DNA sequence: GAGCGTACAGCTGTACGCT
DNA sequence: GAGCGTACAGCTGTACGCT
């Protein structure tokens, strides 16, 4: 019939918006992943590609993907799973990709059809216990499938691999950081809920960039940490050595986070080319598989190798500034967070995942100790089971006089029926005993657990603990104050 | 690119704009040839809000447009040479679709207002749960959505021309805190 | 060192020898060249079956290549395409929702917004096929395990055809008649020196999706007598100042490409009469081409002459026959398929019989547990051990390994009263069938009836109507 | 188009290698001595010379990226001394598709660069398994491009004559010969 | 500045046989 | 002739926010 221009535009807008920010450029302050990595990380999962086992074709993964959780471009999927994978990309890679998976250089991954893909060990740290309903799950676009709103994540993500994304009327730029550091910090603010960014930065230091380099000082980290917003300077690794005959060269071994190798060369060479910079003679790419990134700039005799590596700072990414700005979704919704935020959303999403872990835990090892209660019953009394059993013209008059006879519930009389005959041998009697007792302790540990909010904070904390000790790792970037 | 109907009066035609060749084929096995045009696009178009000049005019996508609607822009735009009578936004029923029905109805303010004054632009009503309308078949994306017996089409009305010029500025222009202002004025989460 | 002439013979025999035999020829057994019986195969592991629901094609060709068929993906997509247009699969293999092509040359809507599953007659070709009846091979990377041919229930090769593209040859097969192959089938099977002529009684020619004219038999003869031949394809065109109507073009011509190529005529001063030449064709409608005359007879035969309105069908039938590529003509066609169907019922029931008699073992060691279950559960009870009990078992009853561990794994819930009654009656059934079976393996002539009636059945269920005319004259 | 260069300008100890995409390429100007070893990626299946006239022939990118690389020339414009590198190697996948494109170079080689086979310049990689486009840098340079521990087969002419039949009859528009080859050799098994 | 990274979208060579 | 149908291969245009 009729609609309005000006509601159709507001109404449409807000609709795509709204979209972009919640379910596509922003990630969650819990997982630290958009929903297409946080798809791609589940569909490896739910297909049991898991580090010991064997790598999976990538057009089998990007497929899967697609079909159940993702309903999006094969490119979108596949090019997100491609950075998972890369060790240039992300500080904790979560992603174990055999093949062309990109350089330095910018050239892009082969083809979904010539690469193969799993798991990384600390992914398996994103999923532990997403089974034993921990985070709630959700219907997928279709409705024929189910999908997790968040990962367990049982290491800081989305501080430890950072983000960037442009959403609309916003984005978000979360710089890496180390995994020891970050760990020590939720440690300490466990310890102490009224700590400062101050004493935070005593365990975390600053960003830790994947490709090291260097931060220049400490006041943009700060700034970034006590805002959500600041500007931070990287800067490669160059030297300057002496070659003989008053001749020097700038070597450079490290180049920073999210520069391309290539295109910065040909942005040196482009300054030389057009006179931009004067004093280099000779520019080479000697990286290798051996050495590393290793970029060489020969400088003329006359020229002061200083101030050509200081002016070439200034005029190309070789130094280059991140611009931290820390949105991420809290609640389903956008919020710029400064880092006590971040590490307090995390924590709380922890203390979460565990006190529902553990209530699920008590859960079934109560329902299983129910079933093994009336197994013990059956096979103390197995001759009168028996002739109860046979006594009866269909199962039903036999689940009806299991229960009278031997008060049991309808699941015990159930699983008194479903017993097999090898289970009345002599071993099988000890075994159910054993299984028995060992619940009753498990079952008294959880209620432990749930009694004291100081044990479960405790059990957090242990737990992350021994996420540090195996999968912590040295700082690379060198913050020079 | 244009798969053009048979009949030449502009009256009785119209044309549907699809988001490319995958919509396209339902649209062109499923349309009445005699009297209904296809122009498929290709993705998003160019915002015309933000974009210079020199590259609205050589974009190919906005190019394709003036050329089957045959009216021309802005001054040189006439409104008698307009081969269709009904423009029809035909974009995929998702959050995508929203956004390029956004970036053609940004378009045709700016370059064809006359054709929205006139009441040619339209809004398809595909049916919702669909990927897109090439996950639709010919047979019902014909019925529910192209047969002139049974669609509802939407006719765009322009009430307020210095309202829609705030909107479509606030909205689609260069200035991010206009945009990211309304975003926060207006988004409904719970 | 490495002689040049050596490398390009060696390089290049490897190259043809497997596009031959491994891309662009069908096998004659079940018709299907390598990647359509990998995406039909795929579907059957998937579960794909027409009682279940449209399934993602993206998801489908993202499992058919890194399972089974290591190449493009445009490649696994058009060929799973092709499969489910009815203007170009005479019998559509693949059921497809949302844009799958036009009779136009539109291509399909790309794969992350359609949607496929098996059709009915799709389940015929992969029935029986985990019952022994086809050998298994390793997939291109050994993780994984294919057929090397379908058990295929109907001939697919003639019912569908094929074209193929190969190395020092190629193929073109046209579709047929199901009901007609069938029936030749059937005729074959009770004279195997049964002629060409005679199996033309049953199967009059091809049959076109696309329906239309063949002008005359000596085409189809030609073609059928030795495995090559032109058959002349035209249009289904009728005269009603005059206009020709056209509703049926001929087989794998594009529609608007031959259109452009009459109006191309007049526009050249080619033709003579015409007036208006339009494209009236919609989907409710069906195909209508009008073309208006100056104010009929001889511009249509003029037509006939000098556009794609009257296309020959080239015939080269070539297939794989035991793994080589070879001409056939109709009845070695028909021999090779039969002689498929006959292996393949044959070796179902060698399957079956091993299967029921496996069975009906364990039920002869069930009936002994629950006959003396006092002496059974005593027994059991006495024993220290699975494996005590296992020998106690064996000993005591005198079972077989197999028959006391299936006494081991029986549940408590298998005690009650109708139980017994239950397993006797199963293995009173099991007795006949297994003498069923035996009767069939025993007897070339009672193999070869059940064949005839499973083809009967498949006939009588997806046979129909003839849509392409032969004309004689 | 898309060739990454040796830095080294000294033709004698430089080598190409000619790949069939940016997937294997990709991989190998990772693990490349990038101080000796130039990359060319082609874009798949190349014209057959052979069959293909001469307009076309020169029209065609992928050829127009060899002639460019080489730096010869072709025909009696060729020269030996012009070359850019003293080693030209075809690594194909490792497949029967990459065979084919083996076959489609030596084509080119053999009919427009003959010379250069004659000097021994050309050279055919041997990967280690499936393709080579789904290798790793390290993996790709120890055993295909490391010349410490590589295997390349150098491209021998021995009988101009049998070689010019040999092209005609495999690469030639004539099927009937094609076809002859391949039921006199084709052995299934 | 321009490109970061998830989104939308699509095209053109090449081989090979026949007719 | 040019296209039928399985194979090989890859690139460009758009949105969006930020420093
Ligand atoms: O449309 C065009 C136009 C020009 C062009 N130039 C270069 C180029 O690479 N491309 C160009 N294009 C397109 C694209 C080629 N395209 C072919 C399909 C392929 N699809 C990969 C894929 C998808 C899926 C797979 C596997 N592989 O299985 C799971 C589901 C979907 C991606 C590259
Ligand atoms: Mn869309
Ligand atoms: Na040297």
């Amino acid at each position: 019939n009729e609609r309005n221009i000006t509601s159709e535009m507001r109404e449409s807008f807000l609709d795509y918006a709204m979209s972009v920010i919640v379910a596509r450029a922003l990630p969650d302050v819990r997982d630290g992943l958009k929903p297409v990595h946080r798809r791609i990380l589940y569909g490896l999962n739910e297909q049991g590609m898991t580090p010991d086992k064997s790598y999976k074709k990538s057009a089998r993964i990007v497929g899967d993907v697609m079909g159940k959780y993702h309903p999006h471009g094969d490119s979108s999927i596949y090019e997100a799973m491609v950075r998972m994978a890369q060790d240039f990309s992300y500080r904790y890679p979560l992603v174990d990709g055999q093949g062309n998976f990109g350089s330095m250089d910018g050239d892009g991954a082969a083809a979904m059809r010539y690469t193969e893909a799993r798991m990384t060990k600390i992914t398996l740290e994103l999923l532990r216990d997403i089974n034993k309903d921990t985070i709630d799950f959700i219907d997928n676009y279709d409705g024929n499938e189910r999908e997790p709103s968040v990962l367990p994540a049982r290491f800081p993500n989305l501080l430890a691999n950072g983000a960037s994304g442009i959403a609309v009327g916003m984005a978000t730029n979360i710089p890496p950081h180390n995994l020891t550091e970050l760990i020590n910090g939720v440690l300490s603010l466990s310890k102490n809920p009224d700590i400062s960014i101050a004493e935070l930065m005593e365990d975390i230091e600053g960003p830790d960039f994947p490709t090291a380099g260097l931060i220049l000082g400490k006041s943009g980290i700060r700034r970034a940490y006590e805002t959500g917003r600041g500007s931070i300077q990287m800067r490669s690794r160059a030297v300057i050595e002496e070659r003989g005959g008053g001749r020097q060269r700038i070597v450079v071994t490290e180049i920073p986070f999210q520069v391309n190798k290539a295109r910065m060369i040909e942005k040196i060479a482009e300054l030389v080319r057009d006179k931009k910079i004067d004093g280099i003679t000779d520019l080479r790419d000697e990286t290798s598989l051996r050495t590393g990134v290793r970029v060489v700039i020969d400088v003329r005799k006359d020229a002061n190798a200083s101030v050509i590596l200081n002016n070439l700072y200034k005029q190309t990414p070789l130094q280059t500034s991140f611009g931290v700005n820390m949105i991420a979704l809290v609640n389903g919704r956008p919020k710029l967070i400064n880092l006590k935020e971040a590490l307090v959303h995390y924590l709380e999403h922890q203390k979460t995942v565990v006190r529902r872990r553990t209530q699920y835990n008590l859960r079934k090892a109560k329902d299983r100790a129910h079933i093994l209660e009336g197994l013990r019953i059956a096979l103390d009394h197995i001759d009168e089971i028996i002739s109860t059993i046979r006594e009866s013209d269909t199962d039903k008059v036999a689940m009806e006089s299991l229960q009278q006879r031997f008060k049991l519930s309808e699941k015990q009389a159930q699983a008194i029926l479903d017993m097999r005959l090898r289970r009345l041998t002599g071993l099988e009697r000890d075994k159910i005993e054993a299984e028995y007792n060992e619940l009753l302790n498990y079952i008294s540990e959880l209620e432990t657990i749930l009694a004291d909010e100081e044990v479960l904070l405790q059990l957090v904390r242990d737990e992350l603990t021994e996420i540090r000790d195996r999968f912590g790792d040295d700082r690379r970037t060198e913050i020079q104050l | 690119k244009l798969a053009d109907c048979s009949s030449k009066s502009p009256e009785e035609c119209e044309i549907f704009l699809v988001e490319g060749d995958s919509a396209g084929g339902s649209t062109k096995s499923g349309r009445d040839s005699r009297t209904q045009a296809i122009l498929p696009l290709r993705g998003k178009i160019l915002n015309v809000e933000k974009a210079r000049l020199d590259r609205i005019l050589n974009n190919n996508e906005i190019r394709q447009m003036i050329t089957a609607f045959g009216t021309g822009i802005g001054g040189d735009f006439d409104l008698a040479k307009a081969r269709y009578h009904k423009i029809v936004i035909m974009t995929d029923a998702d959050v995508d679709g929203a956004h390029i029905r956004t970036l053609l109805l940004t378009f045709f303010y700016r370059f064809m207002r006359p054709l929205i004054e006139a009441g040619y632009v339209y809004i398809a009503q595909p049916p919702t749960g669909y990927k897109g309308l090439g996950e639709m078949n010919a047979d019902q994306l014909w019925e529910t959505t192209m047969n002139p017996e049974h669609r509802a089409l939407l006719q765009v009305k322009l009430e307020d021309a210095i309202e829609a010029d705030q909107t479509f500025e606030m909205l689609m222009g260069d200035v991010v805190e206009n945009r990211r202002q309304f975003i926060e004025d207006n988004a409904v989460y719970a």
